[PDB]
């Protein structure tokens, strides 16, 4: 089973550089392509560039030749490395395995590239307590930078009638979102709902117990 | 390079109807590729070689064209096809893609359900209050949500996020959040949200007083 993954910082400053590995398993890079797409917040797809089984590359031009990429068969790694960042290189990048036509055919889980000076925040989690029959509840992730935060319910146990909410950019600079589930009220006697927060960008780990307040 | 233009940049079909876009590119092509991808996360390889399906994409999906013309189509609009979908080509460098085309299910009118959540103790304490008002499963997305404050009308302090379209209902959630110092929040007893939506008759307000 081909499989990408990258591993990359969250966060960096304008004019530094950007450092992403992509693990590979299931094919041999020996014998075929990787090639890297991001995409902007927001917007479309951009084609980066390729490495093929050759260790040959191609690149695009835009780029100003700040990209390279290279590889090591026996680590399964390919890397990007993109030099002098600006604020418009923020997106999320992927790596991925040209095979049918040569499109696409295998992706990595992206990984999100901020390109700012300011401090890495881990956010604070409020409740959002079921009132006084559907019920709702959630939970309030509030102060955080960069994005992204993930949150599941009972540690993924829960998913029907959840709803995770785009974050939203505050005037401080800092980003909050909202997560809530309906459920019904003749279960808020018997099982327990927590969040389950992560922020991967200051290792932010919360498990918030949601109840009737 | 070769730029790839799609058409319509946002549509929406009801469910069971035929779907066409179109993908334009400013020099020749011999194939075009498409990707599907859903709310933000990995694309998905859908069509390749201009015609041919990726494993596991339903037969309604087809791929058309030639030269600078290609088109994706299905035949039946389901619920799980509402998604962006690009086209690609890899037949010259740079490689290539479209800046996609947002596919959305016009569904029926759906009222929203309206909870009101006061600040938790916890955050008070710090020295903000957020006040969430939370339109549940509803559908258009355009919606009306006001704040009122001791039946003042609120402006410039609140902040509102939307979901995409549910995989399997294709209704939307809204979250809008109202911000205040626990000074301010202390100033004023009754919190309001009313709500405007096609789906009812009239406004629909939720409120809490402190206490
Ligand atoms: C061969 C070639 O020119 N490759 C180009 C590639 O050209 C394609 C491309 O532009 C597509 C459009 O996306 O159009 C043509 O291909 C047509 C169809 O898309 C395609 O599906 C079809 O495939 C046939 C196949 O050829 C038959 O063998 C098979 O039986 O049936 C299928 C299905 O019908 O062929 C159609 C044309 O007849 C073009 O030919 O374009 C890409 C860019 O997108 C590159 O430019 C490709 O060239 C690569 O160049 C580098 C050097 O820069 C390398 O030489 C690379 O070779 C390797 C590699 O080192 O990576 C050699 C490896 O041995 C090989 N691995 C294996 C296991 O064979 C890999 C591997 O093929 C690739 O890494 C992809 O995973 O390639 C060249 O591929």
């Amino acid at each position: 089973q081909v499989q990408l993954k990258e591993s990359g910082p969250g966060l960096v400053a304008p004019s530094q550089s950007l450092s992403i590995t992509c693990t590979v398993s299931g094919f041999s890079l020996n014998s075929y392509g990787v090639s890297w797409v991001r995409q902007p917040p927001g917007k479309g797809l951009e084609w980066l560039g390729v490495i093929w089984g050759d260790g040959s590359t191609n690149y695009h031009s835009a780029l100003m030749s700040r990209l390279r990429i290279s590889k090591d068969n026996s680590k399964r790694q390919v890397f990007l490395k993109l030099n002098s960042l600006q604020t418009d290189d923020t997106a999320t990048y992927y790596c991925t395995k040209p095979g049918s036509g040569y499109a696409f055919a295998y992706w990595g889980q992206g990984t999100l590239v901020t390109v700012s000076s300011a401090s890495t925040k881990g956010p604070s989690v409020f409740p959002l307590a079921p009132s006084s029959g559907t019920a709702a509840l959630g939970c309030l992730v509030k102060d955080y930078f960069p994005e992204p935060v993930t949150v599941s319910w009972n540690s993924g146990a829960l998913t029907s009638g959840v709803h995770t909410f785009p974050a939203v950019l505050q005037s401080s600079g800092l980003y909050s979102l909202s997560s809530v589930v309906t459920v019904p009220s003749s279960s808020l006697g018997t099982q327990t709902y927590i969040c389950n927060v992560n922020h991967k960008p200051s290792n932010t780990k919360v498990d918030k117990k949601v109840e009737p307040a | 390079e070769n730029v790839l233009t799609q058409s319509p940049a946002i549509m929406s079909a009801s469910p069971g109807e035929k779907v066409t876009m179109t993908c334009s590119a400013s020099s020749s092509v011999n194939y075009m590729h498409w990707y599907q991808q859903k709310s933000s996360t990995s694309p998905k390889l859908w069509i390749y070689d201009t015609s041919k399906l990726a494993s596991g994409v339903p037969g309604r999906f087809s791929g058309s064209g030639s030269g600078n013309s290609y088109s994706l189509t299905i035949r039946t609009m389901e619920a799980e096809d509402v998604a962006t979908y690009f086209c690609f080509q890899a037949s010259g460098y740079p490689l290539t893609f479209g800046g996609g085309t947002k596919l959305e299910l016009k569904r029926t009118v759906a009222a929203p359900s309206v909870f009101i959540f006061p600040p938790s103790d916890e955050q008070l304490k710090s020295g903000t209050a957020s006040v969430v008002c939370l339109l549940n499963n509803f559908y258009p997305r355009e919606a009306k949500v006001q704040w009122k404050v001791d039946n003042a009308l609120q402006s410039g302090n609140s902040q509102e996020s939307v979901t995409e379209q549910d995989s399997k209902d294709s209704t939307y959630s809204l979250s809008s959040t109202l911000t205040l110092s626990k000074a301010d929040y202390e100033k004023h007893k009754v919190y309001a949200c009313e709500v405007t939506h096609q789906g009812l008759s009239s406004p629909v307000t939720k409120s809490f007083n402190r206490g």
